[PDB]
Formats: structure tokens, C-alpha cells, sequence
């Protein structure tokens, strides 16, 4: 559960990333893909070449849809609620997958904005992305 | 677990150039900031009670020299890690009973503070590295559980 | 989150459980200081011999606890802010040992109501006290 | 991980009285209906979309008298585990990539079927030798990972 204080860091941080949240996306997902190579049994379908198109377009989308976790921080299942059925539901991924992709997520943010991701904020966005990935891996339809 | 030539250049490249002062108790801080429970294990080092009381906290910073320097010992035994700490394990498994669990956890949280030090520097090839480095002395440490 | 399926079987399970909820809070913490004896650590000023009068009398009270949860299964947050006010901000808890006493419960309840306990209800269960365990853990005043 | 000699005698007692052509499938399929994610792997067994279609399903029981099998094979190695499950360590994180976290469970939900067959004689006592037994099968198909 998250604390008043929490969602203030969660949407003063991301206001901070703004329109690189896309750049950043991109990012976590090639790095997860190089660190954790199992998770690229996933993505089958998917050219996880060194720049591959697929994989920028993706880190697009799923930069929208934590941009949308956080307007609705107070409704996450409810907002959430197409993701959850298709990685849940259709896809059915492991969620210890999740906690590979937030950690590879954190470490984006730390190299881009050393100054802003200080030790409170650094707590808050791991709680954060903890919540979404509870909502993701939960089948509650 | 084997390391290839090119991960133990990566690896040995940043140890170089880092401040093995300062970046220890900052790990340390973000371990007892983020996750909480951890606080119980260091009640005896005083205050704290804030991110700033913890951070300021002189036993913190001085303990965090110490983890920082456990983990040159690790560059310097790649090859053979199991032997060089199980004197820590030792320590960590009956005398402190602390869950391995945790030990992963600072093994992340040490892979975010090199990412705030370095930057651009610190690329997805060299977070690999560390990954696989900070995985290797997590489960040396658990020999005994 | 919990489906509306897994509220029906939370609610009808729990109702079987009835008067026994004291005697089987009681044995589940006896199995776990059995089975995990580093959760004992957390007990020191206990005496947890054989039969001891405080490790029953403490069974009750974590039944009991269980017991308000399933009635405020809609808001556990509100419910049970007094107990995330002890275990995690003054004990300081590690979370693993909340799989543990999970765990021994529902190994509790297979043993005196197999015939009552179908995969479909351990299922429900299992993300209840999930959801339970993630309130208790979590820092949210 | 080394055994007391009360404790091999607890898991020797109840491998003799237990139905091990039933017990398999039990086991799988609760695998598969409390922890869903797990459908993936066994996605080529057919239909697997309610508890009633899983435990029906025909080759759910029959792969379960296999991972039960093995299951006996620890018993009858207690001294060197390690060695015995090599094989399946390889094919688990080679061939398979199965996460080692997925190995607990299926421990946890085979200490659950245990429970549910033997009621009041599966002890706190007799439960604490099994937890002991699972974690050290969980343990040595990790060798790879
Ligand atoms: C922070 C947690 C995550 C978020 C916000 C997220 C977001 C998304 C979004 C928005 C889409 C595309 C939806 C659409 O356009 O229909 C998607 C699809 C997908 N996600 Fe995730 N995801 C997350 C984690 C994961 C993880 C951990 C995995 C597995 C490693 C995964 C695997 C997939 C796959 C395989 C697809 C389908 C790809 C395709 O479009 O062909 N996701 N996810
Ligand atoms: C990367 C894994 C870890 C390493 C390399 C490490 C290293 C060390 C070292 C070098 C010492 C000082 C020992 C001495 O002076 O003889 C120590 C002690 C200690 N460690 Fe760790 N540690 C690790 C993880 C943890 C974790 C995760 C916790 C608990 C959350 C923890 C808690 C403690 C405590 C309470 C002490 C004793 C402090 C004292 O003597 O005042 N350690 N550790
Ligand atoms: C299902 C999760 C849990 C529930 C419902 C629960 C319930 C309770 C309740 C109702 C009390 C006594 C409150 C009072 O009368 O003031 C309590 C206290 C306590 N709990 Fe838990 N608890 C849970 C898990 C744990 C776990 C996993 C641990 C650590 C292994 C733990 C450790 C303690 C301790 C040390 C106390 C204080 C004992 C005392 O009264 O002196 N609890 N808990
Ligand atoms: C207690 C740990 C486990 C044991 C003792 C075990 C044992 C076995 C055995 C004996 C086989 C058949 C191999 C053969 O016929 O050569 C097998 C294969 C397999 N296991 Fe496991 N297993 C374990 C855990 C898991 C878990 C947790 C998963 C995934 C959730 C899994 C997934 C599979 C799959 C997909 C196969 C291949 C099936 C096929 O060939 O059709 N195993 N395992």
C-alpha cells in the first residue's frame, strides 16, 4: 500500500521524465533483455537485435501505460484492468519476470537523473511499480 | 558461475574509478531507506529514523566502507568466490540469521548506485557484468543456508 | 486483487472454520517455530515449549485478526492499520517470514478439512493471505 | 543439508503407506490451478482451463507419477542429493527455464497433499522433516541456476 508521501514522489518523479519516458522504456527493456536473457522467451515474435524498431515502439507503449498507473494511482485495477487480462490471463508470465523488469526500470532512472532519484524517491517508485505489478499478475475478472 | 574476459574488464574497469569512501555508505542508506525491515539488523547504530538521520548517520557510513571493501575482495577472487567468504557466511547465517533473500537486495541496490555514479557509462553490457557478479557473491554467502 | 470468486470462497471457508479458528491459529505457529525455527527469533520473550499457555493464547489473537479481515475484505487498508502500525513500523518484520506462516496455515486447514478444502478454495486462500501479508508489511500513515 | 536419523525415519514412514499412482496428479494440478503462471510450461498437455479440466486432464496424471517418482529417488539418497539430480537440473534450466522459485512452490503444495491424505498424522513433527526434504530437492535442482 502506498502512503500519501509515496504518491507525491511517484508523480513529482515522473513528471520529471516527461517526454523521455519513452527513451527510457526502450532502455529498460534492452537492458533486461542482456541481463536476464531468459526473459527473452517472451518475445518470440520479436527482432531483439542491438536497435530493433519492435523494441523502441514497445518501450513506448509501456511507458504510456505507467504514465496512465500514475493519473489513476488511486484506481489501478480498475485502469489497469486490459493489461491484467493479457499478461495474466493470455500470456500468463511469471512475476518474477516483473521484479527483473522495475529493478532494470530503477536503474534507467538513476543513470539518467542521478541528482533527482535520491534514497525516498528511489523507495516510493519501488513500491509503486510493486503495486502495479501485483495488478498485472492478478486475475480478478 | 564462470566469467568471461570481456565481463571481468567491465567489471575491473569501474573498481577503478570509484569512490570506495563515500559509495559505501550510500548503498548502505538506500538498503535502510527502501527496504525498511533491514533496520532491524542495525537497531544498535542509533537514529534511524528519517532518510536524512539515516544518510547523516556516522556508524553507517563507516560500516558502509567495510561492505564496499568485501566486495574488492570478490573482483580479486572471481574464479574461486565459496572460499573467500565463508567467514561471512558464517557470520551472516547463525550468528546473525539474516534471510539470503536480503543479500540479493543489496546486490541490486549496489548495481542503482554505480548507475547514479556513472551514468551514460554505466552501459547495459556493463550492468550485465555486475549483474552476474552481484548474483555470484549473493550465493556465496548462502553457503550455510 | 481478489476476484469476486475469491471473496465467496474466503468467506465461505472461513465460516466452516468457525469456533476451531483459536485451536488452529494456535497449531499453525506451532508448526512454523517447527519447521522454520529462525522465526523464533522474533519471540524471545516467549516460552515456546510443547504446550505453552502463550503460544495459545496468541493463536487466538492472530485468529481473531484473520477474523476482522475477512468481515473488512473491502478494506483491509483501514481495518488493519494497527497492526501495519506493529509489525512493520515498530517489530520491523521481514516479509519472507509472512510466506512462512501462510504457508503452515494452509497446511492447518488441509489437515482438518481436506474434504473442505478443493484446489479452488487453497487458490483463494493463498492470494488472501497474500493480500493480508502485503497490508501488515507495508508503511502507510 | 544433513538429516537426523528421527527425521529419515518420519519420511520413510509415510513413502510406504501413500498411493503414488493418485498423489502425482494431486500435486500438478494444484500446481497448476493456485499458481496459474505455471500453465506456460505444460501449455502442449491440452485443456487446462478450469480445476476440473486440469485434474481431469489425462496426461496432468500421468506426469505426475513421474515427478512423484523422483520424489523417492531423494528419499533413497538423503546422504549426496546433489549428484542424483543433475540430469533434471539441466533439463529444468537449459531446456526448460524454469525460475528455481518455482521449485519451492511445487515443495509447499506437495508438504499441502500430504496434509489432505494423512489428516491428524502428518505432525507438526513429520511436517518439519518434509519441509526439510523439500528444500533440499529445490536446493540441488538449482545446481544450474
Ligand atoms: C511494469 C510492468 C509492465 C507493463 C506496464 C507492461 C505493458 C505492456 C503493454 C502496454 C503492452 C502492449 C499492450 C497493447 O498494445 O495491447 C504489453 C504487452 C506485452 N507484454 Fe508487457 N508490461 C509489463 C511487464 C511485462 C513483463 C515483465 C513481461 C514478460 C517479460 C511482459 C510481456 C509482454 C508481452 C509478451 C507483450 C505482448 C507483445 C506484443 O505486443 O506482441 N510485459 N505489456
Ligand atoms: C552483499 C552481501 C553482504 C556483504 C558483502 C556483507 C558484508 C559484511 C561485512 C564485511 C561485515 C562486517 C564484519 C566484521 O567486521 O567482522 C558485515 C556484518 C554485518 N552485516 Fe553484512 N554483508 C552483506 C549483507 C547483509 C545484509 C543484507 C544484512 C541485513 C539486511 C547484513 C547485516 C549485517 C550486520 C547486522 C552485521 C554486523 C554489524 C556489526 O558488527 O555491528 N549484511 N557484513
Ligand atoms: C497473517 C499475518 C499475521 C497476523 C494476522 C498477525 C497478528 C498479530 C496480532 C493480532 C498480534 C497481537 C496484537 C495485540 O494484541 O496488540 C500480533 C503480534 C505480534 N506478531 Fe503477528 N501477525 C501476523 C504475522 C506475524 C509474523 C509473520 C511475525 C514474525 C514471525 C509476527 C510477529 C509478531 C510479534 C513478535 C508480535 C508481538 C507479540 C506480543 O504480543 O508480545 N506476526 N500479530
Ligand atoms: C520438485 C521440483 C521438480 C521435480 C522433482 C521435477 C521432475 C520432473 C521430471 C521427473 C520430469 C520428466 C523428465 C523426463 O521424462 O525425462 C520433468 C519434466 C518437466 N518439468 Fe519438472 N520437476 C520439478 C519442478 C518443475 C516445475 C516447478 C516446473 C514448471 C512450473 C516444471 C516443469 C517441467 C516441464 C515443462 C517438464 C517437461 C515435460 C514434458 O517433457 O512434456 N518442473 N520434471
Amino acid at each position: 500500500v502506498l502512503s500519501p508521501a509515496d504518491k507525491t514522489n511517484v508523480k513529482a518523479a515522473w513528471g520529471k521524465v516527461g517526454a523521455h519516458a519513452g527513451e527510457y522504456g526502450a532502455e529498460a527493456l534492452e537492458r533486461m533483455f542482456l541481463s536476464f536473457p531468459t526473459t527473452k522467451t517472451y518475445f518470440p515474435h520479436f527482432d531483439l537485435s542491438h536497435g530493433s524498431a519492435q523494441v523502441k515502439g514497445h518501450g513506448k507503449k509501456v511507458a504510456d501505460a505507467l504514465t496512465n498507473a500514475v493519473a489513476h494511482v488511486d484506481d489501478m485495477p480498475n485502469a489497469l484492468s486490459a493489461l491484467s487480462d493479457l499478461h495474466a490471463h493470455k500470456l500468463r508470465v511469471d512475476p518474477v519476470n516483473f521484479k527483473l523488469l522495475s529493478h532494470c526500470l530503477l536503474v534507467t532512472l538513476a543513470a539518467h537523473l542521478p541528482a533527482e532519484f535520491t534514497p525516498a524517491v528511489h523507495a516510493s517508485l519501488d513500491k509503486f511499480l510493486a503495486s502495479v505489478s501485483t495488478v498485472l499478475t492478478s486475475k480478478y475478472r | 558461475v564462470h566469467f568471461t574476459a570481456e565481463e571481468k574488464a567491465a567489471v575491473t574497469s569501474l573498481w577503478s574509478k570509484m569512490n570506495v569512501e563515500e559509495a559505501g555508505g550510500e548503498a548502505l542508506g538506500r538498503l535502510l531507506v527502501v527496504y525498511p525491515w533491514t533496520q532491524r539488523f542495525f537497531d544498535s547504530f542509533g537514529n534511524l529514523s528519517s532518510p536524512s538521520a539515516i544518510l547523516g548517520n556516522p556508524k553507517v557510513k563507516a560500516h558502509g566502507k567495510k561492505v564496499l571493501t568485501s566486495f574488492g575482495d570478490a573482483i580479486k577472487n572471481m574464479d574461486n568466490l565459496k572460499p573467500a567468504f565463508a567467514k561471512l557466511s558464517e557470520l551472516h547465517c547463525d550468528k546473525l540469521h539474516v534471510d539470503p533473500e536480503n543479500f540479493k537486495l543489496l546486490g541490486n541496490v549496489m548495481v542503482i548506485i554505480l548507475a547514479t555514479h556513472f551514468g551514460k557509462e554505466f552501459t547495459p553490457e556493463v550492468q550485465a557484468a555486475w549483474q552476474k557478479l552481484v548474483s555470484a557473491v549473493a550465493i556465496a554467502l548462502a553457503h550455510k543456508y
